[PDB]
């Protein structure tokens, strides 16, 4: 343990020097052990599921628990949790004369979570009565919020 | 043999049975002793018939 | 400024994601406050090591902490070895009126806290009250007068 | 109190009573 | 902010109060209706002794000396009288049960000469007692006590 | 008449004994205003002042912090009682003057008719009762998930035979003012989607924006625009934006507004959303009993609701679990040595039946005192059956 | 322990599983442990009689 | 990068669960050589340049 430890402390003397990009991914320090304890596999009884479906099924719903429980070390996901994918067309995008980065720039500014704070709060006018939080944008949750993106 | 057998700190409980089933147990071996020497020393060494 | 949603999904969540392969460990229970503050908390086995634990959750964090928005970072996170449930509470007043809980306060939290927290007070220190800070209060008609935004 | 009296109460009862059953279920456990 | 067409300069002063304010106005406290501040300390898992506490009015210890005219601490909350009147109202139970035995000795074998056995033998005992305990890590406790007596 | 009266003397962990301390915790409804719950806090501090300035040293009050909802809405006062000996007969003591109180703070708007003492032994009070977790373990949300928490407190607000105040955890779920930026109607009218947020955050949540050194001591440096100017929804025309044209352009112009719904206390168990459920046993029911039964009333809620079990109802407990496990041992062992100095098999019964004799004495007294039966007793029982044989054990001895 | 307390969450796990969602045990170091003591003990008692 | 290895983006919540956006292109515009040409890029001027 404290092994297990230092190391993932000495590390971030070094963090803030890995690119934006390795950083934003997650780093991942551990007591290995490099050798499966079980292997419990999910499969589809009916074919409503699928490698993609089944996989996403466990990722979000058994993983996450079964890699904080007494599953030590790491669990290793036999697929990938599902995640939104933007499948980019040049000739549209060319013709519309855009390159990836307006795709992107597009989406971190419509697809966000902004604070905004509330109605009469913390200093307050003394005689407010009401006092509500504000709601502004928040994530999108479906494909189609993604496709309407402007 | 009706006090240690509990020092079991068996739960959030034994958190306390332990701070217990032992403060008792050492306490009286001390007295066994203690009584097993000293006590008859001095009560063998010690005043009028 | 965060409502509990927004500070939910965006705080709350990465970091809960992030809390893997951690020696012992009986469940975490999370919240998310419109106050824009969240607080997971982890508990372990009687007797676990205290101290190893109050560091593994501590890195095991990192793992996400490139993760959270540029302004809970900027303010901070803290982990810890709570206890819940208060071991005294001083108190400082102003015998004079030339303090106030804007004062007191500030003459505490700037000359007080910072060494009683770094002491044998163990855990944390909840502070009542705020260490002064420049508050700069935006007028909208002037600032648009002028043509200007905060 | 809790400590004490529980102890108290059983002590009296255990002298005023043990005193007369003890040389007795003792005999009869022959 | 800008400088004016005209000439002239708008400082931020123009369009915004300017003062030391708190970092937050969510929380504020009276100690009987006179404003005030004060500490909120805790424990850190498996903590020390009152030690903490005992600690905590070390820092505060040589903090009084340099506090401007109208601070005075106060404490309300605390958890220490009890500790104090805890032991003490036992210690005396310990003492007392001594003086009672010495008496219910006499008044068997009317002899000070004998009586003073048992009232040397009881005290011997204890002390040994809260030697073999720190040899298993219990410390003298509100709880811990009792059993002594008992 | 010994397990009788032992099955009917009841048990509990450890005494509530008055620590000269103890607090009251208030709390307001939802969108309560610090200057509203602060008047609660007002009418609690002259109780303790007036009506009780006999037992009451003093009174420390926070407004807007408790064990849980914080901001403008919450307030916690940690009182501080009188030495111990000014404070005579049981009426002045804790459990009173708390009483009272309780009964006090009864008659206000606000629930918050409160104030306890410590649970003996701080944070070490799991013994109230249960904690109940409601999860979501389908892709359900705060719709549904609450939506089953009300149809489960009914199932056993209704039979109040096995089960006593079910409620739930400050959850609540007051309004909020969502505006909705539309993006186009700006975009188009030559203003930044970034401008426009830092500027709603900026003025209506706060910004941390630079450090500062005040008095060889780092502070920060805090931009939030005056109070009066976003107390009311209107309000939120009053503030311009800067355009790529140059001229400001008010937030009417680019966004709409409506009142919604949230939860300003959202929180999750073990990664999945969820919801706590606090409860009281029943009038004369163990944890268990209480249960179950909870157990069964969840099998009702839709699909997707499920549950588990925290602090305060993990475990299994003393009487009823352990002590009735390891008691065998202490008595089970106890025919051990007793042969290891005796050798009879039989003759080690003699001893043993005392046990009984002066287990009745303490169930006795103890019956008689409102005593129950708690650890302290329990400890106080082991040591009755130690000096029980003793005796015993001599008057056989010399016998033999 | 680890595995004992894996098949621990599945254990919940299994009850909101959509239909054709069906665990199942490929590889797997229990057995073992479970034949390897059987498989000892029995041979401690054999040696017993024996 | 964002069209041959993709780009982590944004995130994003489906069904109350934080996942991740990404962008990278269809397969068909980038599995042979000659691909790379199909991409255009902006210029200050206005107009696209492969």
């Amino acid at each position: 343990d404290i092994a297990q430890v230092q190391v993932q402390n000495k590390l971030q003397l070094a963090m803030p020097l890995l690119p934006q990009e390795v950083q934003q991914q997650g780093v991942s320090v551990e007591k290995s052990s490099s050798s499966f304890l079980m292997v419990v596999g999910v499969i589809n009884t009916d074919g409503t599921m699928t490698q993609e479906d089944i996989s996403d099924y466990v990722a979000a719903n058994m993983k996450d628990a079964i890699s904080r429980t007494s599953g030590v070390g790491d669990v290793q996901l036999f697929g990938s949790q599902y995640a939104m994918r933007i499948w980019m067309n040049p000739n549209e995008l060319n013709k519309f004369q855009l390159t990836p980065v307006d795709v992107i720039t597009a989406i971190k500014a419509q697809n966000a979570q902004v604070a905004a704070g509330q109605l009469g709060g913390t200093p307050p006018v003394k005689g407010q009565q009401l006092n509500a939080s504000i709601i502004a944008q928040t994530r999108l949750t479906s494909t189609e919020e993604f496709g309407k993106i402007l | 043999a009706v006090f240690v057998p509990m020092a079991f700190f068996g739960g959030s409980t034994g958190a306390i049975y332990r701070q217990f089933s032992i403060t008792i147990v050492s306490a009286m071996a001390l007295s066994v002793l203690v009584a097993l020497i000293l006590t008859p020393a001095l009560c063998a060494t010690m005043l009028k018939p | 400024g965060a409502d509990a949603k927004t500070v939910q999904d965006t705080v709350t969540q990465v970091i809960e994601q992030n809390m893997n392969g951690i020696d012992n460990l009986m469940y975490m229970s999370s919240n998310s406050d419109s106050t824009g503050t969240v607080q997971i908390t982890l508990t372990f086995e009687s007797g676990t090591d205290a101290d190893i634990a109050q560091v593994q959750v501590q890195n095991k964090l990192q793992l996400a902490m490139p993760l959270l928005p540029q302004e809970v970072q900027q303010q901070g996170v803290s982990v810890e070895k709570s206890s819940s449930s208060f071991l005294m509470v001083v108190g400082v007043i102003n015998t004079d009126g030339t303090m106030t809980q804007e004062d007191i306060s500030d003459y505490v939290a700037a000359n007080m806290k910072d060494a009683i927290s770094r002491t044998s007070g163990v855990g944390d220190v909840q502070l009542f009250g705020s260490q002064y800070a420049m508050r700069i209060w935006m007028n909208p008609n002037e600032l648009n007068k002028f043509q200007l935004t905060p | 109190n809790a400590v004490g009296t529980g102890v108290m109460g059983g002590m009296v009862t255990a002298t005023v009573l043990a005193i007369f059953f003890v040389p007795v279920f003792f005999v009869v456990v022959r | 902010l800008k400088v004016n067409q005209d000439g002239s300069r708008v400082l931020l002063r123009d369009v915004a109060k300017i003062e030391l304010g708190g970092e937050n106005y969510d929380i504020i406290a009276e100690f009987n209706g006179q404003p005030a501040s004060g500490l909120g300390i805790k424990l850190a898992t498996g903590a020390n002794a009152l030690d903490t506490a005992a600690a905590i009015r070390a820092e505060l210890a040589k903090m009084e000396p340099f506090f401007p005219s109208g601070l005075k601490i106060v404490y309300p909350y605390d958890t220490t009288p009890f500790v104090k009147i805890s032991i003490h109202e036992v210690v005396k139970t310990l003492v007392e049960a001594i003086i009672l035995v010495f008496l219910v000795m006499y008044l068997f074998l009317q002899n000070f000469r004998a009586t003073l056995i048992p009232t040397i033998a009881v005290p011997v005992v204890l002390l040994g007692t809260f030697a073999v305990l720190a040899a298993f890590g219990f410390s003298i406790n509100t709880l811990t006590m009792f059993g002594m007596v008992l | 008449g010994m397990a009788y009266l032992f099955v009917r003397l009841p048990s509990s962990f450890l005494p509530d004994e008055d620590q000269g301390v103890f607090m009251t915790m208030v709390q307001l409804p939802a969108g309560a205003t610090q200057e509203r719950t602060q008047k609660v806090l007002n009418e609690v501090t002259h109780y303790y002042l007036t009506k009780e300035k006999n037992n009451v040293e003093s009174v420390f009050a926070v407004n807007g912090f408790g064990f849980a909802g914080r901001g403008q809405n919450t307030g916690i006062a940690f009182v501080s009682l009188k030495d111990w000996a000014d404070r005579p007969g049981e009426e002045n003591k804790v459990e009173a003057i708390t009483m009272r109180a309780t009964r006090a703070f009864s008659q206000i708007k606000d629930a918050m008719v409160f104030a306890f003492n410590l649970p003996a032994i701080v944070e070490l009070g799991t013994a109230t009762g249960f904690d109940f977790e409601l999860i979501d373990q389908a892709g359900l949300g705060h719709e549904k998930l609450t939506q089953a928490r009300n149809q489960l407190l009914a199932e056993a607000a209704k039979h109040p035979d096995m089960l006593t105040s079910v409620r739930p955890n400050g959850l609540e779920d007051t309004p909020q003012f969502k505006i909705d930026i539309d993006q186009e109607k700006a975009q188009a009218l030559g203003v930044s989607i970034n401008d426009i947020n830092t500027t709603l955050g900026a003025a209506w949540g706060g910004s941390y924006v630079n450090d500062f050194i005040d008095r060889g001591r780092v502070k920060k440096v805090y931009v939030m625009s005056e109070a009066k100017y976003r107390m009311l929804p209107d309000d939120i025309g009053d503030w311009y934006v800067r355009a790529a044209d140059g001229q400001m352009v008010p937030f009417s112009a680019f966004s709409s507004s409506r009142w919604e719904y949230g939860s300003p206390r959202l929180e999750r168990y073990n990664g999945l959303p969820s919801m706590e459920i606090l409860g009281q046993a029943a009038p004369g029911k163990s944890t268990g009993e209480a249960m179950e039964l909870m157990e069964q009333l969840a099998s009702k809620l839709p699909t997707g609701v499920g549950y588990d079990w925290t602090g305060m109802s993990y475990q299994e407990r003393l009487s009823g679990n352990q002590a009735p496990s390891l008691y065998a041992i202490s008595l089970i062992v106890v025919f051990l040595c007793l042969a290891a100095l005796y050798e009879s098999w039989s003759i080690p019964f003699s001893v043993m039946l005392v046990v009984p004799l002066g287990v009745i004495g303490a169930l006795l007294a103890a019956t008689f005192r409102g005593l129950t039966n708690d650890v302290y007793f329990q400890v106080g029982l082991l040591t009755t059956i130690g000096l029980s044989a003793k005796n015993a054990i001599l008057i056989v001895e010399f016998a033999k």
